[PDB]
């Protein structure tokens, strides 16, 4: 049992100056011992992992696998101690930057055993507009790329 | 005779007086701590 995902939401960073960007707000969120396998909630977790909240919310609604509400009430949650607690002015501001699941303190029973599994969901939230997708590279990137590839060959074993 | 059985059974201060002096978090004010009268 290890719980520093909670003591994540406990550092108090230095105030900033006026000359310096304005420090996006990091929440930190987590659900323990869920009656899920981890691995199906690894796709309920993949599924949010750059989304908007509003965006997830949406997806997670809609979804008929049981991890979904279990996701969707952690998100809630972490959206309200967000505006409250981390001073997020906007609700809408927020975007899943990390979406994990790992594996909690399962249970043996006898048949014959077998496993009753449990599971965490870890959330972090950041203040701010998703980043954008990186786009696909084009073939200007990939014929320059080559270019360099072959102006930094030099002659192999020798003076 | 007749017998029915009979109907048996028919600190804090400060913890209340305290109690009733919440002063609840305003909405309003945003996670600002009320207490400095600035």
């Amino acid at each position: 049992i290890s719980r520093k995902w909670e003591k994540k939401n406990k550092i108090v960073y230095p105030p900033q100056l006026p000359g310096e960007p304005r420090r996006p707000a990091e929440i930190y969120h987590c659900r323990r011992q869920i009656k899920y396998s981890k691995d199906k909630m690894w796709y309920l977790a993949k599924l949010i992992r750059g989304m908007s909240i509003d965006q997830a919310l949406a997806q997670l609604e809609f979804n008929d696998k049981k991890g979904a509400k279990i996701i969707k009430e952690v998100l809630l949650e972490a959206q309200d101690m967000a505006v409250r607690d981390h001073n997020v002015e906007f609700r809408s501001n927020l975007y899943i930057a990390e979406s994990t699941s790992g594996r909690g303190q399962c249970l043996k029973r006898i048949r014959g055993i077998m496993e009753k599994v449990y599971c965490h969901y870890f959330v972090k939230l950041v203040e701010g507009p998703p980043p954008p997708p990186e786009p696909p590279k084009t073939a200007v990137a990939h014929a320059k790329e080559y270019i360099q590839q072959l102006r930094s060959r030099t002659i192999v074993h020798t003076l | 005779q007749t017998f029915t059985f009979p109907d048996l059974f028919p600190l804090y201060s400060m913890l209340e007086e305290e109690r009733q002096q919440r002063q609840s978090s305003d909405p309003r004010r945003g996670g600002v701590p009320s207490w400095f009268g600035l």
